[PDB]
């Protein structure tokens, strides 16, 4: 139904601009909020259908001490949207002392956006792992809005900032964060800024702007993940009804990104699932296997050998599933949409519950052992020490993701079966 | 002209001594029937009042003359022949057809038909034809999709009525654009596809028997120069890829000359003529017409399959009352080999 | 137009629809479509267009309408839940077969031949030939659904899994499921197991 | 079917190399590895059918201490295969220490490969005898090859580096080798490039640039080998066919070369025919007698006098096959493949099972015999002393071609019958 959009952080704050400005170019608004003569799809997902015969978009935006904010301010896309909800440390415990102390009225931002609206589905969150100003003030409001909303859903977009290696602090904040996102959120999207920026770096000459062309990717895939429920399609019009089918497990619920074309400067479906299975598409990246797979396809292609081509694919003997589980490939089609030109309009993504992640879990926990051996690199700040004297969070968020990474590998196993 | 069909009132449909005329040729009468079937598939009506002209003027003249009839018939008919092999050549693809007749029917493509041996082996034993059935088809459509071919594998099927020796190979041509190809014509192709599958299929045995370098020698000393088949293994396999290199000459004499014929000719009634000898060519060079020579060839295929189950099994050189069977092998092997070089006197 | 919005109907929007009737009352559905069984509702044809388009046509509409409201009851209540274990066990081995399931009666069938059912008439040139070509669609595609043909070989196992979504909702014993669901999902494949060409698009699993 | 290419040494990676760029002008692919539309025979015996619609080449190049592998890597043919097998001393005891030492992680580039496959029929080896790094290494991954795949077939194309005369300890590491190819292989090709040195020097004024234009020829010699693999044909389509006819022992399985045109810058099957048995053709050259011979002929000539050529070469009554058994020249017939411009398109090849070579064999025999009877030619380094004290290995591959070579006298003679 309608979904209402939280942006928090330097990073998140960003990424939701970049979206926002792609939704604006997207569908038939001004830059003013008005609805155009090029608008009929569905437009309250998003926009607020305001009074003004505006579609006015629903962005919450917080921050806490703001830079970039303030360029985003001076431009015709912060006028966009204004529904009066744009409100103006490094560290875990910081931000969360600071996001304790301010919780009040930007929670009552929250809960007059959220009886300003007809009706909720669910609220989805930018947010960027170790950003700094997100950190910390992102974990402890998300955990208020899993205490306070139990009916609706959360949603989390999070990417982690990594010039290919790194901070010091970084594993902490990490290893905490993902423990709130373990037990306060409902789905977690985790992207690598260092598979992307190699990616990116490859695809393209772009070196010193990687950062803005990743937010165009970023911005892509979110409007591709949202297009069937902005645009009259068949199913999971709903968050609820697209999240509910990959995870099997709500602690196996972080999901591994796809992205066919690698640069977008007339194919089949069959060329771009055959490609997007192999590890040159996926953008974010024992043998560690899928439990479940869902693709969405957006291109302008005739859909009746997608039936031919789960033939080839299947008899193509590529991937298996999961032991325990008669699991599926999950398949939706979309059309790309109009009024933005882009040459090569088939355009697939991935959504996937894969095993894969759990390394990668697995490689910031070893990161944040080695600090815990040492002793020289959680750096001793005074808000560290005043909120947690005895540290016992790291190690609640320890052995939380060590039965996490035990539990990834039993659920890649037929020891799903049995208990791991 | 119209191309009108019973227009016989009891004084396609075949012909009748009390519509053949014996004071006009028969070879001409066959040539009216041609001329009329064409009309309904055509160039002939925009010359068609010229052509109605003479059939006037011959209609006016009070004496009849064979030798004035006969060519007006024999060029209506030529221009009528020459309009069907204006099109079916061109825009119907005929020559790149036979292509493809060629690559599945004279196996001169192989990736399907190696393939298909290595992923079913289990008609070797008699078909229920009704589960083996499915299965051939299932697994040649399966062999078809590893590397490329989303296109064609419309017109080849397969049809099953051993399972490999009663398999068939059911195809479908364009029926208004090609009158070349009919049932019978097909059935000749199958019969020949039977016999090349059945030279393919003992060959796929030698060279899966053939180990003798692979394991039956490498790091092992073995029982060999003690216990051994004396090597009749290199023997049998050199007097069947002798025969099958000459196959090779027998099929690709024919495709040549056909290809070479169907540009010369300009009218489809001699491309019949050239294709009726290209089949009956191929037949009786391939020995496919029953002969005692063909049963002599029938005879080695026979022995070369009965070896290669016992060479199978035996990997490492042993004696296992195998020397009772072998016996036989060398004797049956002599005695149709010399019947071999008989042929040739 | 109006032979389009039938079928869009008939089976964004709907899914706030579908909601209240997830949460008979005659006026409250009246008031509802304006704005999984039982459910009178249905849309005048004026007499210009009750020429071509006929009465049992409606009904096919109506019988996979109902057969769609039944497949998202299924879906949607193993989709709004968040011996114990194997819950879990009983979640994904059922919210797979009825995600398979919706994928088949959709993509297979409603999807393709209405894609080309648009393109078909528009090819028609008379009021009269438009009911052939209309009356050439809907007694086939009611064939390829299965409402007509082996509705108790195949779908009986469908109406069966429909009794362990409500059991399930309730559970929300473990093992009286599982026995079920592996009793009558290898019936299924031993009887589709003749593949009659188009049974294949789901002879899959 | 599939058949998978290995390159080690700095001799077996060049003629690699050319070989690569040489299939890369002969078939319809770029130098980037995307299908072209001049693409349609078969591509899938020695390129992986790649999801990125590249047809990207099966070539696993591995190296010690590499010097001209890094010439290779800067170069538009070394980006035209990369599935990730790239891998980056001069005796055959040194390069066989080295080689175990390392032979784990290049196994598993080994294993990585084979199993990337949808099939498997065979692993061919680019190789020097005695090339410094490629000797001892090459024979001890060859060994490592024949043991842990023994349903797999191992084809070695082998040359011998002579400048027309000389190393001294390469008698040495010849006979180990040798040893190594009777026993771990099904399939030896080996040539002489004195022979092509001083032919190459005769049919042109190459004498500087004379290593680059052999690798012209062996590149050739190689396509022209697995034409009939390549391109749409009748007969011998995998490996093992083609190889199984020439054996009759699998110790005679060294096969001779031959080649038609002297220089390349219209004539009937007859002529070549009757060219190419005699020694003017032969490129790598009691009397010794041919036991089978092998031919290839890729020409666009008409082929039916063929079997009238049979007639004539039959009764010009020029060569006899072998006593014990009934052999006979085996003959098959190619087109010569477009998108390469050749003047005189008829090029013809022969591969011969001869036993001239056993004369060869036993010229390094004799040569080793004499370095074992001086010993002041064996160059005592400290490798050579630790991998073997006692020397007993040459011993060993002494007394194993002493027996190649009575093996191969008497199946000269009519004593095959009986045992030699």
């Amino acid at each position: 139904r309608e979904i209402i959009t939280l942006q928090l952080g330097q990073c998140g704050n960003q990424i939701g601009f970049e979206f926002w400005k792609q939704l604006c170019a997207e569908h038939g608004i001004s830059p003013e909020g008005i609805v155009e003569e090029f608008a009929t799809d569905r437009k309250d997902v998003f926009f607020y259908q305001a009074d003004d015969e505006h579609y006015i978009p629903r962005a919450v935006l917080l921050d806490l001490e703001p830079r970039v904010i303030h360029s985003i301010l001076n431009s015709p896309y912060a006028k966009l949207y204004n529904p009066e909800n744009i409100y103006l440390g490094n560290n875990w415990a910081s931000g969360f002392s600071q996001g304790e102390k301010i919780h009040e009225d930007i929670f009552d931002i929250i809960d007059r956006e959220a009886d300003g609206s007809d009706s909720l589905e669910g609220f989805v969150l930018c947010h960027s792992i170790a950003g700094g100003t997100g950190s910390g003030l992102g974990s402890y409001l998300l955990e208020r809005l899993n205490d306070r909303y139990p009916k609706k859903l959360v949603q989390t977009y999070s990417v982690f900032p990594n010039q290919d290696e790194d901070v010091v602090v970084q594993p902490y904040n990490s290893l905490l964060t993902l423990k709130r996102l373990t037990q306060n959120a409902d789905c977690v999207v985790v992207l690598d800024n260092t598979a992307l920026n190699r990616i990116a770096t490859d695809r393209l000459h772009i070196q010193n702007p990687s950062f803005s062309q990743i937010n165009q990717l970023v911005s892509t895939i979110m409007s591709a993940s949202t297009t069937t429920l902005r645009y009259p399609g068949y199913m999971n019009n709903d968050l609820i009804g697209l999240i509910a089918s990959l995870i099997p497990t709500p602690r196996l619920h972080f999901l591994m990104t796809g992205y066919t074309p690698l640069t977008t400067d007339k194919t089949t479906v069959l060329d771009v699932m055959r490609r997007l299975l192999q590890p040159k598409n996926v953008m974010v990246s024992t043998n560690h296997c899928y439990i479940a797979i869902l693709n969405i396809i957006q291109g302008e292609v005739d859909p009746t050998q997608v039936h031919k081509s789960l033939q080839r694919i299947r008899e193509r003997k590529l991937a298996n599933f999961i032991p325990w589980g008669p699991a599926s490939i999950q398949v939706a089609l979309s059309r790309k949409s109009p009024y933005l030109p882009s040459a090569h309009r088939v355009s697939g993504l991935m959504m996937a519950n894969h095993t894969s992640i759990s390394s990668l879990f697995e490689r910031t926990c070893r990161q944040y052992d080695k600090l815990r051996k040492r002793e020289a690199f959680l750096e001793q700040f005074r808000k560290e020490d005043m909120f947690k004297d005895n540290f016992d969070e790291m190690d609640t968020s320890r052995e939380i993701v060590q039965q996490l990474i035990d539990e990834y590998h039993a659920a890649t196993r037929p020891d799903y079966i049995s208990w791991g | 002209l119209h191309g009108l069909l019973l227009d016989q009132h009891e004084e396609q449909f075949s012909l009748r001594v009390e519509i053949l005329p014996s004071y006009i040729p028969v070879r001409v009468a066959e040539k009216i029937l041609f001329v009329g079937e064409s009309v309904q598939m055509s160039i002939l009506k925009n010359q068609e009042d010229t052509f109605a002209a003479e059939l006037h003027r011959l209609k006016q003249q009070p004496l009849f003359s064979l030798v004035d009839f006969e060519q007006v018939v024999d060029r209506i008919r030529s221009t009528v022949a020459e309009h069907l092999w204006k099109l079916m050549v061109e825009e119907s693809d005929l020559l790149g057809q036979l292509k493809i007749i060629k690559d599945f029917y004279l196996l001169g493509r192989g990736e399907l038909f190696q393939a298909f041996i290595d992923t079913a082996q289990h008609m070797l034993k008699t078909p229920p034809t009704a589960v083996t059935e499915h299965d051939v088809n299932v697994a040649f459509q399966q062999s078809a999709h590893k590397v490329l071919l989303d296109d064609d594998n419309l017109l080849p099927l397969l049809h099953l009525t051993s399972g490999w020796a009663a398999l068939g190979l059911s195809y479908k041509v364009q029926w208004p654009l090609h009158i070349l190809f009919t049932p019978a014509v097909l059935e000749k192709y199958n019969v020949v596809f039977k016999y090349l599958l059945s030279v393919r299929r003992v060959q796929a045995e030698l060279q899966h028997c053939w180990a003798l370098q692979m394991q039956r020698k490498h790091l092992k000393s073995n029982q060999t120069d003690a216990i051994k088949w004396r090597l009749r293994n290199h023997m049998a396999f050199l007097v069947d890829n002798l025969q099958y290199y000459l196959q090779v000459d027998v099929l690709e004499s024919q495709f040549s000359q056909l290809l070479h014929q169907i540009n010369s000719t300009r009218d489809f009634e001699s491309i019949r003529l050239a294709h009726d000898h290209f089949l009956s060519n191929l037949l009786a060079q391939s020995f496919i017409l029953l002969k005692p020579v063909f049963h002599c060839l029938n005879e080695i295929l026979d022995l070369c399959h009965s070896f290669c189950s016992l060479v199978s099994q035996n990997l490492g050189p042993l004696d296992e009352r195998g020397a009772a069977q072998l016996s036989i092998l060398v004797k049956g092997f002599s005695r149709q080999s010399s019947l071999l070089f008989k042929i040739l006197s | 137009e109006y032979l389009q919005a039938m079928r869009n109907f008939f089976l964004d929007t709907m899914y706030d629809f579908y909601t209240s009737i997830f949460d008979q009352n005659v006026s409250f559905l009246n008031v509802q479509l304006q704005e999984l069984d039982g459910l009178t509702l249905s849309y005048k044809v004026p007499w210009p267009v009750d020429i071509v388009i006929s009465l049992e046509c409606q009904k096919i509409y109506n019988q996979v309408f109902l057969l769609l409201l039944q497949i998202k009851w299924a879906k949607y209540s193993l989709d709004v839940l968040l011996q114990i274990h194997r819950m879990f066990l009983l979640r994904v081995k059922l919210m797979h077969f009825v995600n398979s399931l919706h994928n088949y009666i959709m993509t297979r069938i409603l999807h393709s031949t209405g894609l080309e059912f648009q393109h078909q008439v528009e090819e028609a040139k008379d009021l009269d030939q438009l009911i052939k070509i209309h009356y050439r669609y809907l007694s086939t595609i009611h064939d390829r659904c299965l409402l007509r043909e082996k509705v108790s070989f195949v779908k009986e196992a469908i109406m069966k899994v429909l009794n362990l979504a409500l059991m399930f909702a309730d559970g929300w014993s473990i093992e009286k499921m599982e026995s079920d669901f592996k009793n009558c999902h290898m019936f299924l494949v031993t009887i589709l197991n003749k593949a009659f060409p188009h049974l294949e698009s789901l002879a899959l699993s």
